[PDB]
């Protein structure tokens, strides 16, 4: 799982 | 920064995303096995506005990067706006000098997009980024070529 | 797919 504001 | 964006990269980073949390409707429903259409619907929809809110965020975040380069320079150095108003208040001439240059603002863009996370982060950040590019580095050309004279 | 103001 990936997310746009994450590192 | 928001008109380079574009329909097909973002339905792209949707859909990747929602591999990445192996979510598609087909493996949701099969789990389920429910034929509670508001609860579900409503599952889908909190799972969509969670990225929406994200992305919103990330956004907001890149523009205001964006926009402390220029922000600055503008009241006081070349091209200040205070100098320009009493120029305007005392005689209604506006005296001004151009020399083509690079200076602060063009060094600041160049340190700032070049290695910015989010562009390697999202595919839609970094093709708009690309794409409105050559304008910002005109406009900051600009900021920097002229000076209200003293 | 395409759209008016895209480019």
């Amino acid at each position: 799982p990936y997310y746009p504001g994450e590192a | 920064l928001l008109n380079a964006t574009t329909y097909r990269d973002l339905e792209a980073d949707w859909l990747g995303h929602v591999a990445a949390r192996g979510l598609q409707p087909q493996r949701l429903v099969r789990r389920y096995r429910n034929a509670r259409e508001a609860d579900i619907a409503g599952v889908a929809e909190r799972v969509f506005d969670t990225w929406r809110n994200t992305l919103r965020t990330t956004l907001l975040d890149f523009a205001h990067g964006l926009v402390a380069c220029f922000a600055p320079g503008g009241p006081s150095g070349p091209s200040s706006f205070p100098k320009y108003i009493d120029w305007l208040t005392c005689l209604g001439l506006v005296p001004i000098l151009r020399k083509r240059q690079e200076g602060g603002v063009t060094q600041g863009l160049r340190a700032f997009l070049k290695q910015h996370p989010l562009t390697r982060q999202l595919a839609t950040v970094a093709e708009a980024a690309e794409r409105a590019g050559p304008g910002f580095f005109e406009l900051a050309l600009a900021f920097d070529s002229t000076r209200v004279a003293d």
